[PDB]
């Protein structure tokens, strides 16, 4: 029971 | 419903602070920009209140409104301050004048009547109880959300008009108080600040432009009385390039494509705190005689040319919280504002901005 | 309690 | 009573 | 608790599986490496054991335990063995020799006594049918978590010692069993695998070296007895560079660097199978004569110079699951290769040390 969670944090940077 | 006439302020009210909005992002030195039209508006009202000739002229040609008695601009301007209010909302308006001075009572009853304007002498020559006296103002006014409006006072010896507001956008449909946790928003590319964010999955009116890379979202206020819109660019980037955009004729092409779908709103959680001194920007849009001790004639405000504009301080609070009304999506589309965005508050019945502003850099330290 | 939320957005580009 | 959050979204694209 | 004996045989068998790590990530053929210091340790005991003059003070060099008692070395290295058993963890240690050599009664009693080393006469001429029955004792042994031990077998005249295992870390805060999702994990900067990432956000022991670019993280095993130990450059790098800095002094330095901070772990869900033949990596360390067919004096084991040492076949079945007891985090992103340890945490003793660097999955 109860709603989904907030969304996960935002992903790692891309390679240089 | 608004008067025809104060409709047409309103209008002209809108297109000043976006205006304003884009003289002060050019400006590098400014972070984040809070504008409130009406209280913008109001300002140059008692301008043509309490000046002559040249001085009040050049208020009623920026409010573009020459051409109405000035009975008409003060009832209309007095009308939408009046119509602002509709605890979720407070605004003080001051004017300080130096100790010497003496303000009319024809000027006192006037700005009481249309502007709420409220008057006060003020003393530099003891700079920390001039500045106390200010801040302490500015606090009870909202209560605590605004301490302080300025740490500083440049000009001394003129008029000092301080517009101090606290606002709180009360959702339609309200965030649950647990969907709170911390995050970091990214001021720019190589800059990271810890904040607090709230999250709410919901139909919202949305738009994804591909062509241009920003998303744009539309959430109402209580009773769909108004709403607040968010523009933000897909990559963290400076705004310049989606303020480049940023016209009232781009803004209604965006809301016609926006749609309802589930969209993953996560919004950062506080009190952002700004604070404009509106005296240089004014003058640029043709407030000239004014600003100016020489040239400045407020003498229907203190019976002599003892006065000039050296201040309009435009003070915001504007609280993110997760509160609003009970009243209330497998695949949502994320609006994740972790980098700067553009924000409008819309009255809807008219069409009336109420806010503008931009959130550039939040409360928080760096990591 | 309520199922986890989705992911997160994409991370940034790289310099 | 709310779901954890999501899982962290994916790395970002190169430069 | 340890016997203080087999507590320093313990600190050598870590000591042994840095040099034998740093060995063989040197190495361009050996992508990744599964570990367990005490398996090594107890191999080399059995070369201490079963072979004699140079063969043997060779292995006890390699160990770093020259200035020990053969007793001393053998005794504590059955202790560590047996301390080992309490997560689930599945070990079969077991020699093959050719079906035409006998195994001497004194080194069999002693071989079963402290190594649990099980002895079996095979045909390696016979390869399908060898290695059917390895990788079926393996299958057994692991209950078929590891299915095949080798592909192959070059060296069909002298003897084999198999170790199979089975480990899987089970923590001691357990991930969401929806918190399991594809994505691709970076095997190069051209080359990507697709795979299952498994996520957990919690307080966990953690540092961030600014100045040497990269993240260590400590995950707590079931009830807080041992931990696994995550070692990872902040980019997509080579291990290389990270594996210079490897010591047991740095990672003491590190690990007391650490403190408990909100950590977002995303790791590769998943077996990771593992086989290594150490013969020619441990030849490197010191142990020349034992692999040597014209040098070895493995006549404690056969009665005889009849024997050589072919292969030291280490296979791993190391489980990544989500299973376990029931401020903004930093990301703990394991999509590129990082290095890994398993310690005790009564004792401090190296369970494991390891790196993955290219998991099972497709390129995309």
């Amino acid at each position: 029971p109860g709603p989904p969670g907030p969304p996960g944090p935002r992903g790692p940077p891309g390679p240089p | 419903m608004l008067s025809p006439k104060a409709a047409t302020l309103a209008e002209r009210s809108a297109g000043l602070a976006f205006s304003l909005y884009q003289a002060m992002a050019k400006d590098q030195a400014v972070e984040n920009i809070l504008l409130s039209p009406v209280v913008v508006a109001s300002s140059l009202g008692l301008v043509s209140l309490g000046g002559k000739a040249t001085t009040a002229s050049q208020a009623k040609a920026v409010l573009s409104a020459e051409q109405l008695r000035d009975e008409e601009v003060h009832a209309g301007l007095g009308e939408l301050l009046r119509s602002l209010s509709n605890v979720t909302w407070k605004l003080g308006s001051r004017l300080y004048g130096p100790s010497s001075v003496s303000f009319a009572e024809d000027f006192v009853r006037s700005s009481k009547q249309h502007y709420n304007c409220e008057h006060s002498k003020i003393n530099f020559r003891d700079k920390r109880s001039a500045l106390q006296s200010i801040n302490e103002w500015a606090a009870q006014t909202t209560d605590g959300k605004l301490p302080e409006v300025t740490k500083d006072v440049e000009r001394t010896d003129g008029a000092l008009l301080v517009n101090a507001m606290f606002f709180k956008p009360h959702w339609d449909e309200k965030f649950h108080h647990k969907m709170v946790d911390n995050r970091g928003f990214m001021v720019t590319r190589s800059y990271t600040v810890g904040v607090t964010m709230m999250h709410r999955t919901g139909l919202y009116n949305y738009y994804d432009d591909e062509k241009e890379k920003l998303q744009i979202v539309e959430m109402p206020l209580a009773h769909k009385l108004s709403s607040l819109i968010i523009l933000m660019p897909h990559h963290v980037e400076p705004l310049e390039r989606l303020e480049k955009l940023l016209t009232k004729e781009q803004l209604k092409i965006w809301m016609g494509k926006m749609q309802k779908k589930a969209v993953a709103i996560s919004l950062p959680k506080g009190v952002v705190e700004v604070t404009h001194d509106l005296q240089k920007h004014l003058a640029g849009l043709g407030l000239t005689e004014a600003i100016d001790k020489n040239k400045a004639d407020l003498s229907r405000m203190s019976g002599k040319k003892d006065l000039y504009l050296a201040s309009v301080f435009h003070a915001t609070a504007f609280e993110w919280d997760t509160e609003g009304n009970p009243f209330d999506l497998r695949s949502p589309k994320l609006f994740y504002a972790d980098h700067p965005f553009i924000f409008l508050v819309r009255d809807t019945q008219s069409g009336s901005l109420l806010f503008i502003g931009r959130l550039v850099r939040p409360k928080g330290d760096k990591m």
